[PDB]
């Protein structure tokens, strides 16, 4: 009850301000990601020796 | 084989120690348990003949709760339970508790973990200390702990990683009093105090993060983020290593004066990493944004008098040279007249590990700045000015006297920092 | 480790004790038959503070139950939560206190302390580390505030460095029970202000006013006040018993809370109070604990703090929750009531969040203030005694038991000067 | 600590005026850490969490502690030599014997 | 001075005391149990 | 075995013989009939087919408390031959029982003694239960104590006597039968423990809340002392206690073996289980003056030896912390010459509850002797009667008219003086 | 290879012996029948140094059972290792000594001594080469204490050649169990100077101190403790039986150990003793194991040598070490504390390594020392001796069983000899 409880408000400010979380990011962020293994930022090819 | 050893004193002590030592035990491979299913987790893990991994550090608090749930938790088979030190009851927001009943009570118990802790290791090179300046314990214990062990081991250095006073909100009451306190004690035997406080990593997470309403766990693990960039050009290899003993010697130019600031530049999540162009000139100039700070104040009022990057991930010299020669141009960011060209460059091959269920996004380069300012005196004005108010109307002397105190030493704290009002303005005249 | 001997005196305390133990043990998960029947380990390894675990695991607690009039004793070992306790923690008397200062601290307290004094020190010694003692009680009546100020001041004596908690109940403004509570008030409250530490009042009119506009109920029993007391007093040592993120026992919530040693009378509240018609519509969140917590309707003293200043405050907050919505809620809370908060204090309030909710609820929080404004509810009183002692109204069954008309008139000078020093500070 | 002859009966170990060691375990009082470092006591099976048990996880169990059911086995017997030694954790499951320096050296 | 009541509760199961008997059976019958050529051909 | 043999005479040893075989059959398997439904060889002997006789002797000289126990519960448990019972009592008289009605009926006593000893193999003590206020209690047992230790020699035997209480008492006559046969038995005991009545009484008011008992109240608690007492001889323990260790640690001289008795948990069922009844906490228990069996107090004299013996799981780690924290309290004195002076013993088995006593079921129980020199004031208070109604010669015609001549009297009263005096040189 | 016979002495003694042979079986390899149940060959090697050969290849031990209680030899068969013991070497008589000495060595201590003597010299002839021989006892009760010293001098008329044992377990200084102790306890340390030639002492204080500081064990029995002191006699006879670098015996043990012939009273004690939360975090090294093997809180006998000085010192190793550190740290635990050794000498630690260590550990180490602080251990014993002495108590026990008043003396008179012999190196 306290599940259903919690999913009953999921269409509250639960959306954009939950305990620990920042918001849900998968909305944002295109399709499967996989957030964990993803290294954000440009990189250099290091050509030139 | 240069080897750390940490020092986590009272509830602020603990939780930042439980994040941090997350953060390290998976930085390498370290699972929990303390098993690891390469030697550069030599400074802050030794060896032991049945393949395990114990960790160099003690956890002291005097109220039990803070690490009982340390030992009941899943991480129970990794700390040693002889460096695990607790007392009966707690300090309760007293210098004099802290200091002069239970204080002196397990020093000796203390002082032997750290001793024992030394003989096992060959290349010493510093002490981290964890504690709160507001705190009972972190401010009593703390405070001569590092005293005790300045006499003890002498030509090592000793760093702290303070909690100070948020400007605007606090916990507790007699604050200023335990804080005063404390500051009088350090000046003369800590070498250098990198500080943070509680506010500006809200504002940090409200902000630069997507996170509202965090919990101290959300601060801990950016707290651990610093701490291991700090200590990360030890273990990793690098361009230009820095160590323990170097950031002792180019950010304090006198020895009253050893308080800088902190900062993480890439503190920020997937979503907006995701868009966004991480190059060492946009990150290093996000170090010298007010926004980003973990103490709150206006740097442009202060005058910088030292600095110090700490860089790792893929980052060339000449981004970093050339970035910080943007920093010079600009009118707004403006040094002091008796130092010259003063930065310390560190750089390290590794780039930062996210935790799971972290916040912070995998990047690639990240900047840790660690800067004396002289606009970090407006805090200790604010703070004995606060006791002025207090100490006129004996407002909660009587905790402190009954409790192996003395009323002068009120008077000889205060009477030692207003001494640091005007050292702080005489450092930043024109010379 | 750190342990508390509770004292109940007098049939008031005694049933407020009673509520005390249902709600400890109902939150501890402890049977009727003493033993343990909880759904989780975390309640088990804090059972320290209030309980003893006798042989063949039946947890007594550490209650010193003691009477002069046998009639409430009875009803005290009671029908669900009465056998819990020792036999031997029973202390009774043959004549009770009618109403009667005088004989609950010479003639019929005075061989009752021995008797209960040597059952406090055998609780007493065989602790680990004592932390204080709690005594619930009433200044009203005979028993309680004759012969538990008696017990505080022979505690206070052997102890001095321990915290001497009182759960009082102070005489009502509006309605009262008894005529001769004045008396039994001014000669409590002398010895109260200088053996006790942390002192709590209660009043029941407070408490009226609670279960009729709060909870929406009609004809509330004596239970439901009695409830609300066991609840609010179970609330402020909670950290000491319950891991969190931040905690503070009782010796916390005094060297923050009290800066004088003399000014050392609270006013508690307790902040989820919702009716069962309101239930459904208010969602159980920071900003509405924090505003209920400051509500002038949502306490139980009399005075209100539009008249005073606060000294102090404390908030014990209990569940799992976010720092950030404590402090600036507390920062507001200062900011937007300029006006009601002493100047030479920059930070008055002061946080502590525990993680382990009470039974049933999701978050809730206890409030501990020390506002100026009590010095109203001593006001009364005194305004009462100076209108009954001058024509000695009944001075006949208290001189005639081994007091003097001398000792009135020091709790009356003892009065004035907390009255009086408490004005400088508004 | 060895203050004079009489500096014991009051410290730990000799004393009979206190509530420790009366208290069962899963209490935490005196003697509790050593208790559950006992070999019989990590044989004791752990309950899952059957409901209600929502309002009593702390933020370190959200936040650090990893919440499986874990398996519950025996330990192969081995001898000990001083009191309180378990030989029977540590990795392999039978120690062998040692063998001597000429054994080792001259082979 | 009465004859005496034996409030005899089984403290064990009925299942465990008929494995304790069955066990106890074989066991004991066992304890009970452990206690051609000349040389010149 | 470690066997022993009781002999209970008078109506006080009968009735305290009652209660310390049903403790003794229900502390075994043994049944009412005697029958099992080997450690029971120190108090019950088997027959060939299935039954346990106890080895015990019951003499008295008057019928009417001998019968009550052939016609009872346990009728058939005891041999109808140990039951022994006379015609007429001494009534109240040491001369009768130890001249006139005794001389004749101790060989009969002493063959019963004699066929219970060739069945016996390893003997150790003789159990004696009696009274000092009457005339079979006092003369009987005095006449067959003179004539054991005369057949025995060095064979041990203790006495459980019930002294006479200080300010309550049932006779008139008692202080000279009491100071008589306690100037006989004197030189024929071994070991005497002094048990009172009114103190039994205080103490079942007191820590029982049983009040107005019965004799059979306070013969629970006696059973249940005596059965501590050779509870070493049945059961095995950390530290066995046998009878030639009791005398061996308690008596520094031939002359003073008079020791107090204590039993430390007693608590009725309302009340034993709110306690945490550890040995810490009952063995102070011990030493508190409300819980004495003689009704004096160990605080008026000086502690000589004292023996410790334990029930149940008790630890000897816990114990010995225990009574070395029991030498750090000024309140009780020892004296000089004993450094020591503690005796311990540990047995495992829990003390046995009877359905329907005062007792409650309990893990551990502590039986103390302590040898003191405060029994000397309970010497004064008899002598101080013997001399205030002996200078008068009341109650005399029929002590010098029933074979007893007239210098017993001042030769006991010259007894009991040298034994005052003995004990006023000892706590120097 | 060198023959050892094992004698058992009183109930203290035969429950030591008792663990003292389970733990000798459990290193060899010997399951409780007798079978031999190993993995190496080193363990049936000089098997024959503890054990005789039965037929069907089953092992049994060479000792003999001792003790006049009848009650204490079930107590040994039903044990946990109770099977391996021959049922001919188990002697008893009717009854106790009844903590007497004086019937324990004259009176029922001495027409069962021709059985004991009948016994040995049955066992001790059906060995190549004999050693010598071991002594479990205690010096507080009366079989042990009696009978072990009459058999101690029969064995010494008769074997003269051989060397003798002795792990006495001495009177504590504040725990006791009798209160005729001292008699006991003067009178067998009288016969033990001339007899033997090695004794040790063992305190039953010293080893709960071990049990409650060192093992953080909160509740130990008395095989708590016998199985420390097992461990320690199992630790003396190491080269014996397993190869080495450097292997001792226990003659040269005693050569390099005892400088002049009455002072023989050695402290022992044992290097691996962790906590039960600190065992898989502790790396035995040798600076670890010589650090706390002179620890001063380490030893089982009640005396503190930080009052005295070490006259010489032995460390038996067990283990495969380094031969340099082992030295390095013998210098470097005598060179330090210089004031603690007698300056007379060149070298006091005796240094022998045997290489297999016990099977689960990494390296062991046992330690025995003379000090002059050993006689603090007879003076406690000779106070409490002329305190009771001399008011004549508990006497007519030891009279009455044919002993004269001048053997008192006499004893009391070489106990004093002893105590001043060892204050000549102080
Ligand atoms: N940033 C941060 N601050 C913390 C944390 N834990 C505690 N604090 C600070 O600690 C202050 C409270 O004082 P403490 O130091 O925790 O108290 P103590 O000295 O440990 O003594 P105790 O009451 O026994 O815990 C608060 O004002 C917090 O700002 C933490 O995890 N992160
Ligand atoms: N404690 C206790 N005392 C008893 C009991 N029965 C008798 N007495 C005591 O015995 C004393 C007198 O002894 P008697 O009952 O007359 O028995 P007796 O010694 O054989 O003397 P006679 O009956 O005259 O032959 C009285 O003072 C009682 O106090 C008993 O069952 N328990
Ligand atoms: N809240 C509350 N008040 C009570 C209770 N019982 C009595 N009182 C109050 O106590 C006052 C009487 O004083 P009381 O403490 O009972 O007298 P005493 O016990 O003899 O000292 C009355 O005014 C009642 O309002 C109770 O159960 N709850
Ligand atoms: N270490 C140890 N000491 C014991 C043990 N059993 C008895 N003792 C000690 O031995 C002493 C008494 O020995 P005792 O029974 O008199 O031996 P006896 O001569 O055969 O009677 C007591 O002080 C006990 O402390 C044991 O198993 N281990
Ligand atoms: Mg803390
Ligand atoms: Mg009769």
């Amino acid at each position: 009850q306290k599940m259903k409880d919690k999913k009953e408000s999921v269409y509250f400010s639960n959306q954009r301000a939950p305990l620990g979380k920042s918001h849900d990011q998968t909305p944002g962020l295109p399709k499967g990601l996989d957030i964990l293994n993803t290294t954000f930022g440009t990189a250099i090819v290091r050509e030139t020796s | 084989m240069r080897e750390c050893i940490s020092i986590h004193v009272g509830q602020a002590g603990v939780q930042i120690g439980n994040a941090c030592w997350e953060l390290y035990c998976l930085e390498h491979g370290i699972q929990p348990d303390g098993q690891m299913p390469d030697d550069s987790f030599n400074t802050f893990f030794s060896e032991t003949g049945a393949g395990k991994h114990v960790p160099r550090a003690v956890f002291v608090d005097l109220e039990p709760t803070v690490v009982d749930e340390v030992r009941t938790g899943t991480y129970r088979q990794l700390f040693h339970p002889e460096q695990l030190i607790t007392g009966k009851e707690d300090a309760a927001n007293n210098y004099a508790r802290g200091h002069y009943t239970i204080g002196k009570e397990i020093v000796d118990l203390v002082l032997d973990r750290i001793r024992k802790l030394a003989d096992l290791c060959t290349g010493l090179q510093g002490f981290l200390i964890f504690h709160s300046f507001g705190g009972g314990t972190g401010s009593g214990f703390a405070s001569l702990l590092m005293e005790r062990l300045s006499v003890d081991y002498g030509k090592k250095s000793k760093l702290e990683f303070a909690i100070y006073p948020a400007p605007q909100v606090s916990t507790a009451v007699v604050e200023p009093y335990n804080s005063i306190l404390t500051t009088h004690t350090t000046l003369e035997h800590s070498d250098c105090a990198f500080m943070v406080d509680n506010e500006a990593i809200y504002d940090i997470c409200r902000r630069n993060l997507d996170i509202e309403r965090p919990t101290y766990t959300n601060l801990n693990r950016l707290i651990g983020q610093i701490v291991s960039s700090i200590t990360a050009s030890l273990r990793f290899d690098g361009a230009l290593n820095v160590d323990l003993t170097e950031f002792q010697t180019n950010l304090v130019p006198y020895p009253r004066i050893h308080f800088p600031l902190a900062t993480y530049a890439p503190v920020i999540s997937a979503e907006k990493a995701y868009h966004e162009q991480l190059s060492v000139a946009e990150i290093t100039n996000a170090c010298f944004e007010p926004a980003n700070q973990m103490v709150k104040c206006d740097p442009r009022h202060g005058k910088y008098m030292a600095c110090c990057m700490l860089y790792r991930g893929d980052v060339v010299p000449k981004d970093v040279n050339a970035a910080i020669a943007t920093i010079k141009t600009k009118r707004t960011i403006q040094f002091v007249d008796w130092c010259p060209t003063g930065f310390k460059v560190g750089i390290n091959y590794q780039p930062p590990t996210v935790v799971p269920g972290g916040d912070l996004a995998k990047v690639q380069r990240a900047v840790c700045m660690l800067s004396n300012t002289t606009a970090i005196a407006e805090a200790w004005a604010r703070l004995d000015h606060k006791l002025d108010l207090m100490y006129a109307k004996r407002a909660f002397v009587h905790w402190y006297v009954g409790e192996g105190m003395e009323e002068g030493e009120f008077s000889e704290a205060r009477e030692d920092l207003a001494a640091l009002e005007k050292d702080y303005e005489e450092v930043g005249v024109d010379s | 480790m750190r342990e508390i001997v509770h004292l109940q005196a007098g049939q008031c305390g005694n049933q407020i004790g009673a509520k005390f133990w249902e709600v400890i043990s109902d939150e501890h998960g402890i049977d009727p038959t003493g033993t343990y029947h909880g759904d989780s380990d975390l309640q088990l390894e804090r059972i320290n503070v209030y309980y003893n675990e006798a042989t063949g695991g039946k947890y007594v607690p550490r209650a010193v139950l003691v009477d002069l009039e046998p009639g409430t004793m009875d009803s005290v070992r009671s029908g669900p939560f009465g056998q819990i306790f020792r036999p031997d923690n029973f202390v009774f008397g043959q004549s009770g206190a009618g109403n009667n200062w005088a004989k609950g601290h010479y003639t019929e307290g005075a061989e009752l302390v021995d008797s209960v004094l040597d059952v406090v020190r055998k609780e007493a010694e065989s602790c680990d580390c004592l932390q204080g003692f709690q005594l619930t009680h009433s200044l009203g009546g005979g028993t309680g505030s004759g012969m538990g100020t008696l017990l505080i001041s022979k505690i206070r004596e052997e102890y001095p460095d321990r915290i001497m908690n009182t759960f009082s109940v102070v005489p009502s403004p509006k309605v009262s029970d008894t005529v001769v509570e004045p008396y039994n008030a001014t000669l409590s409250v002398h010895q109260l202000v200088e053996n006790t530490d942390e002192t709590y009042c209660i009043d029941n009119e407070a408490l009226y006013d609670i279960c009729f506009r709060t909870l929406k109920l009609t004809t509330p029993t004596y239970g439901d006040l009695n409830h609300l007391v066991s609840a609010t007093m179970s609330g402020v040592t909670t950290c000491l018993r319950f891991p969190g993120q931040l905690n503070a026992d009782l010796r916390k919530l005094a060297v923050n809370m009290v800066p004088f040693p003399r000014l050392h009378f609270f006013m508690p509240g307790f902040a989820p109070l919702t009716s069962r018609g309101s239930q459904q519509y208010r969602a159980l969140t920071v900003p509405e604990l924090t505003q209920q917590m400051f509500d002038a309707k949502n306490m139980m003293a009399a005075c209100d703090p539009r008249h005073g200043r606060y000294l102090t405050v404390a908030a014990v907050f209990r569940g799992r929750m976010s720092m950030k919505e404590v402090d600036e809620q507390m920062l507001n809370v200062q900011n937007k009531n300029s006006s009601y908060f002493v100047e030479w204090i920059p930070n008055n309030v002061k946080t502590a969040v525990c993680d382990i909710p009470p039974r049933g609820l999701k978050m809730s929080a206890t409030f501990i203030g020390n506002s100026t404004a009590i010095q109203e509810l001593f006001k009364r009183i005194s305004e009462q005694f100076t209108a009954m002692f001058r024509r000695k109204a009944f001075l006949h069954w208290y001189t005639g038991e081994g007091m003097d008309e001398m000792e009135f008139t020091e709790a009356e000078s003892n009065m004035n000067d907390l009255v009086s020093e408490y004005q400088q500070y508004q | 600590t060895d203050w004079n002859d009489m500096s014991k009966f009051f410290q730990y170990g000799w004393r009979c005026n206190t509530n420790e060691d009366a208290y069962s375990n899963r209490t935490l009082m005196g003697n509790w850490n050593q208790e559950r470092y006992d070999l019989k006591n990590i044989v004791q099976p752990k309950p899952l969490p059957s409901q209600f048990g929502h309002y009593f996880e702390t933020t370190y169990d959200t936040s650090y502690n990893n919440r499986r059911p874990l398996s519950t086995h025996r330990f192969k017997r081995e001898p000990h030599w001083f009191p309180g030694h378990q030989p029977e954790l540590v990795p392999p499951p039978y120690k062998c014997t040692e063998k001597s320096t000429y054994m080792t050296s001259y082979s | 001075y009465q004859p005496p009541k034996s409030h005899c509760q089984p403290i064990r199961g009925k299942r465990e005391a008929i494995l304790e008997m069955l066990l106890r059976q074989q066991i004991c019958k066992e304890v009970q149990a452990e206690q051609v050529e000349s040389v010149t051909h």
